[PDB]
């Protein structure tokens, strides 16, 4: 259950600019302040709303980004979010308790592409795209840190 | 316009590999060298680190992301950056409507994704985060591109 996956993240209707998404366990959502795209890749400006299902209770991540949307991932357990966020050409993972909202563990990744999937994190070097099975070298790296 | 020879420089650009086999769009010093290139701008030489260096030395550092509008209105070349612990970054200032008020419209090629390149769409505060917008250094060229 220290597998991670992908939390599509889409316009909530009712909720003007707000985007987000959810599973069993937590809600995410981000709002978008970008003045010329209602179809934004990232998330610049905080908080970042988690919502615990189980409890009922929620919480803000007040400061980090940027958030990508397409970065997100839940744990099987629903205990961690997993988020990639990036500055400028550098770029690391960030994985956040999902009561508390506070950072559990973070990888800078930068230079690097990378992949999430059921079997763990893949990060890869000297690559065509941004695919990173375009990638000459690719280390397999461990979610465990991450996780507990 | 007055800054358009430098919009062209950066649509041009995007497409090109300054490094090769490294397209520009994936890499920001290479997308940088490019536009110098085609302005005919010197630019200093490696990768985004030891490119800030290079204008830290060589280029006139304006105040502020609206300076750097302005500058970069006049159809002067403005490039802001700043260093990173390993892979730094730059980018194209343009002129336009400043972003929370604050942060300038740019161009910039970037090896973190799609999500931190810029066709012109995203200012560097959309770019760099929270954190490090505030903390953005701004060069411009002593003279002008038009």
């Amino acid at each position: 259950d220290c597998t991670f996956t992908q939390l599509e993240i889409v316009p909530q209707f009712g909720s003007p600019n707000m985007f987000g998404g959810e599973d069993e366990h937590v809600r995410v959502m981000f709002s978008n302040e970008d003045p010329n795209d209602d179809n934004p890749d990232a998330f610049p400006e905080p908080p970042v709303y988690l919502a615990d299902r189980d409890s009922g209770n929620d919480c803000r991540i007040e400061d980090g980004g940027i958030w990508s949307r397409g970065g997100v991932f839940l744990s099987q357990d629903g205990r961690r979010v997993l988020m990639h966020e990036f500055s400028g050409s550098s770029a690391e993972l960030v994985s956040y308790d999902s009561a508390t909202c506070k950072v559990v563990h973070r990888e800078d990744i930068s230079g690097q592409r990378w992949a999430v999937d059921k079997d763990g994190l893949r990060l890869g070097q000297k690559c065509s795209g941004e695919s990173v099975d375009s990638c000459a070298k690719i280390v397999k790296r461990s979610l465990a840190p991450f996780c507990q | 316009s007055l800054d358009q020879c430098i919009v062209n420089a950066c649509k041009n650009s995007w497409d090109k590999s300054y490094l090769a086999g490294t397209p520009n769009k994936d890499n920001c010093s290479g997308f940088v060298q490019s536009v110098a290139a085609e302005l005919g701008v010197p630019m200093p030489r490696g990768n985004a680190n030891a490119m800030v260096d290079g204008l830290e030395q060589s280029w006139t550092k304006l105040a502020s992301g609206a300076e750097a509008a302005q500058k970069a209105a006049q159809g002067f070349l403005v490039i802001a950056g700043l260093k990173g612990r390993t892979y730094g970054h730059v980018a194209v200032v343009i002129s336009g409507p400043l972003y929370r008020q604050k942060y300038p419209m740019c161009w910039c090629g970037s090896i973190a994704g799609a999500v931190g390149q810029s066709q012109g769409l995203k200012s560097v505060g959309q770019v760099w985060n929270r954190t490090d917008r505030d903390r953005l250094n701004y060069y411009v060229y002593s003279l002008a591109s038009c």
